[PDB]
């Protein structure tokens, strides 16, 4: 296949500089234009810039001096964007772009997945995880939704799976929320009431930034 | 005329055996010549440099032994011409192309030994000169040889024969056997009548010159320049402008040569005294600005790879074009022997990138590449100017390799052979038969 | 630059159903592309120089239009055609995409199945408690949340998020959540949280008491 493969992406203090880069595998990178662009939070796409196969050309949206470099190495098959002075208005999830055209009207050709850049001066913060069992005399009905809190991380992402990715069917987790520099999602699972308590329900939780794994098993209350 | 044709028709392509095999010794002998010519023209211009070592500690020295050196060999190039071969001056297509009208002679005697040892002269000097009006005179005069050494009788021999060895002398010069046949099949043909040219004979020929030329000169081409990019089609109406630059160039270019062979006649009258001596001090400024200046001098071929890659800057480019048109006229027009033909190449070049670059900087959209336009433009002074656009852009193609840009290359070919047409201007190896023609007269 | 202008910036469409979004331009612009989005997945070149398809983009799909107004259109709607449909212009420079137009399921409507939760003993012991509210699996999406401490209304110290609109049932989901220091959590006793879709008058109150 053809991949576009972009890293670098973290969380990086305010003024600070950050190198992003994008693997090409699957076809001569050579021959093409390449490309960045980015999405702020809940927001549309905007174009960075594109550089041309022998560096020859580099173009950058109307935007500041030494912004963003954008260069290219086709010897290791691999993309680079500079930020500098980063602001929070550079928060956002990093395309990279192969770029072609038809007619001769040019389009972004194929997108690799992203990374995502978190500028803030709030510090890495590992999560507590607590267990959402249903109250002391809930209402056991056919189906019972448990549940677990990730509460004051930073920053995203956190990844929740049940059973270790077993229990697929009835999850769902919400978006965090953002407070005091802190982030906090919760979890649910709905189960059939023959499965819990009979069975161990898990919710584990996973923070790379922090290094932290932690599995939270679900117990009835009192 | 029905069962005439039907029986015609019937005895398509049958050439004499004697004409194809006359056409293969042609053509090796052609190729022979050419690849000594060219490696001569070599072994001057580097005698040439290392004189200048000797000699680049006392600047003022410097550029005299630069002058004086490009100047004896120019005029010696220029004496054996009016000496020993008078219709050796200058390219020497439009004798071949006389000799198949069967209004010129083909004097090989005199005219292979002059025009191979004149050119080797002025080119070898540093002259702004081609290769490819010596290789098609000297090798349309190799054909007539062999047709005089083994008498083989008929129009057709000695049509082919001459045919052939000019196809072979083009192909020979530049590497390009597609090329050859098409200058013949559309430029050097007789143009107002049928001829029995036998096609597959001058292929033979181009075969053998291009087999000689590749045993000498393998592992390293003419003009190197890479794989460009390729042409949207909404960049296609560039080309289109750029061609119609050229179209209204061609002409223009077409008076100078023309309008300055008389001016310089002026300056001699016609005395081979004076006349020497003019293209001593021509050929002296050229081995100078071929130090000073080499972008000005020399054949061209060296900057037509760096021009496409945009490595010149839009100053340097519009410099080396003035200055090249000028060196190029007075070369040329002169009388020198040695061609037009190649430093039309360059300055088409260096005028389709300075095109290019003003395309790249007005449409960021179309994602240009200056190099796209210097390609379109190389074969296109040839077709504003000579009008053979056909060859010019099959010359170009198999000398650059970049098929996928055939379109612009066409389109711009096009532009500047309808624009020279709609401007009033004629085919250059036409208009100097023609004028050639009208004293061979007018003296009477 | 120019500026596109997707149209209905929101928009939902039952299934076998004809959607149709629109892109206009400040100034006129020629051959316009369109790239289709899901949450977590690259942007998929769908739809370019204004009316070609690319390979594998199913029929269903077709673009048209001329200068200043352009469409995307898909000729009975599928599931998987939910996503979000940006348009681009490279007509002029610099390109520009447009903000976006995302597209949903319509489905029947459905009520919250309403899940309280008292703050885990884990997060007592360090001192904060979080009253948890799930509202899972309800459609349309408008809804609302309130929060009763003793019968008495609460503002301060909530927080909710929606999920994005469910991939197989094509619900939606909605947790509040209402944070206290462990002491103000231990002077009261019944905590209440209720939920006002559209689906009824009568919000559906669940609730406990820590006694
Ligand atoms: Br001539
Ligand atoms: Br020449
Ligand atoms: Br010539």
């Amino acid at each position: 296949e053809v991949r576009l493969l972009e890293s670098g992406g973290g969380l990086v203090q305010p003024g600070g500089s950050l190198k992003l880069s994008c693997a090409a595998s699957g076809f001569d990178y050579s021959r093409y234009w390449m490309s960045w662009v980015r999405q702020a939070p809940g927001k549309g796409l905007k174009w960075i810039g594109e550089i041309n196969p022998v560096s020859s050309t580099i173009n950058y949206t109307p935007s500041l001096k030494d912004k963003f470099i954008i260069s290219r190495d086709n010897a290791k098959d691999t993309l680079y964007l500079q930020i500098s002075k980063v602001r929070s208005e550079d928060t956002a999830l990093y395309y990279c772009a192969r770029l072609y055209y038809g007619y001769g009207y040019w389009y972004f050709d194929v997108w690799g997945a992203g990374t995502t850049v978190t500028v803030s001066s709030a510090k890495t913060t590992p999560p507590s995880v607590y267990p959402l069992a249903p109250g002391s005399a809930a209402a056991a009905a056919s189906m019972v939704t448990l549940g677990c809190l990730v509460k004051g991380y930073f920053p995203e992402p956190v990844t929740v799976t049940w059973n270790s990715g077993s229990l697929a069917a009835g999850v769902h987790t919400f978006p965090a929320v953002l407070q005091a520099a802190l982030y906090t999602l919760s979890s649910s699972v709905t189960v059939p009431s023959s499965s819990w308590p009979s069975e161990t329900v898990t919710c584990n939780v996973a923070h790379p930034a922090s290094s932290t794994k932690v599995d939270k098993k679900i117990v009835p209350r009192a | 005329r029905r069962r005439q044709l039907i029986r015609q028709l019937l005895e398509r392509d049958k050439t004499p055996l004697a004409i194809l095999f006359m056409a293969a010794v042609v053509g090796t002998l052609v190729g022979l010549a050419a690849v000594a010519f060219d490696k001569g023209v070599a072994w001057l211009q580097n005698q040439r440099m290392g004189a200048l070592v000797h000699t680049a500690d006392n600047y003022p020295l410097l550029l005299t032994v630069a002058f004086l050196c490009s100047a004896v060999l120019a005029m010696f190039g220029y004496f054996l011409v009016r000496k020993y071969a008078p219709e050796a001056g200058g390219s020497g297509i439009p004798e071949i192309e006389g000799a198949l009208e069967d209004q010129r002679p083909v004097r090989w005697w005199r005219v292979l030994p002059v025009k191979f040892f004149g050119g080797l002269g002025t080119l070898g000097g540093g002259m702004v000169l081609g290769r490819n009006g010596p290789t098609v005179q000297i090798g349309g005069n190799i054909g007539r040889m062999v047709l005089d050494i083994f008498r083989l009788k008929g129009d057709e021999a000695r049509h082919t024969l001459l045919a052939t060895g000019a196809a072979a002398g083009l192909a020979a010069a530049f590497n390009a056997p597609l090329a050859g046949i098409l200058f013949i099949i559309e430029e050097m043909r007789p143009q107002f009548r049928y001829t029995l040219i036998s096609i597959k004979a001058v292929f033979i020929g181009v075969i053998m010159s291009t087999i000689m030329y590749r045993i000498f000169n393998h592992e390293v081409a003419l003009i190197d320049v890479g794989k460009l990019s390729d042409a949207p089609l909404n960049t296609l109406w560039l080309y289109l402008i750029l061609g119609i630059i050229f179209g209204i160039f061609g002409p223009i270019f077409n008076k100078w040569v023309l309008g300055m062979q008389d001016l310089l006649h002026r300056v001699h009258g016609g005395n081979i005294t004076k006349w020497v001596l003019m293209g001593g001090a021509i050929g002296g400024l050229c081995g100078l600005l071929g130090f000073v200046a080499p972008a000005t001098s020399g054949g061209g071929f060296n900057l037509i790879p760096i021009a496409t890659a945009g490595n010149f800057s839009m100053g340097m480019l519009v410099f080396i074009f003035v200055a090249r048109v000028i060196t190029t006229l007075l070369c040329f027009s002169s009388g020198a022997p040695g061609g037009i033909f190649a430093p039309m190449l360059a300055l088409g070049t260096v005028l389709g990138t300075a095109f290019g670059m003003v395309a790249v900087e007005l449409f960021p959209q179309y994602h240009l590449e200056a190099g796209t336009f210097a390609i379109a433009g190389m074969g296109a002074l040839l077709a504003a100017s000579i009008r053979a656009p056909l060859t010019g852009i099959i010359l170009v193609l198999e000398m650059t390799d970049n098929y996928q840009l055939i379109l612009p290359m066409i389109i711009t070919g096009l532009g500047a052979t309808l624009l020279a047409q709609f401007t009033g201007g004629k085919p250059l190896y036409s208009a100097i038969l023609a004028r050639t023609l009208a004293k061979q007269e007018a003296e009477q | 630059d120019i500026v596109l202008t997707q149209s209905p910036a929101i928009m939902s469409a039952a299934p076998g159903d004809k959607v149709t979004m629109t892109c206009s331009a400040s100034s006129s612009v020629s051959y316009i592309h369109w790239y289709q989005q899901k949450s977590g997945t690259s942007p998929k070149r769908w739809i370019y120089d204004t009316s070609k398809l690319t390979s594998g983009v199913p029929v269903r799909f077709s673009g048209s239009g001329s200068g200043t107004s352009y469409s995307l259109t898909i000729n009975t709607m599928e599931a998987e055609d939910a996503a979000t449909y940006y348009c681009q212009q490279w007509s002029s420079h610099p390109q520009t995409f447009g903000g976006g137009t995302k597209l949903e399921i319509l489905r029947a409507d459905a009520a919250p199945t309403v899940s309280i939760f008292p703050p885990s003993s884990e997060q007592l012991t360090s001192g904060g408690a979080s009253v948890v509210c799930f509202l899972n699996n309800f459609y349309p999406k408008d809804i609302n949340v309130k929060w009763k401490i003793d019968g008495s209304e609460r503002q301060n110290g909530v927080l909710n998020s929606w999920t994005d609109q469910d991939s197989k049932d094509s619900t939606y989901s909605m947790s509040s959540t209402l944070t206290l220091t462990k002491d103000e959590y231990e002077r009261h006793n019944s905590y209440t949280c209720e939920a006002t879709h559209k689906t009824s008058t009568s919000p559906i109150v669940k609730s406990f008491n820590r006694a």
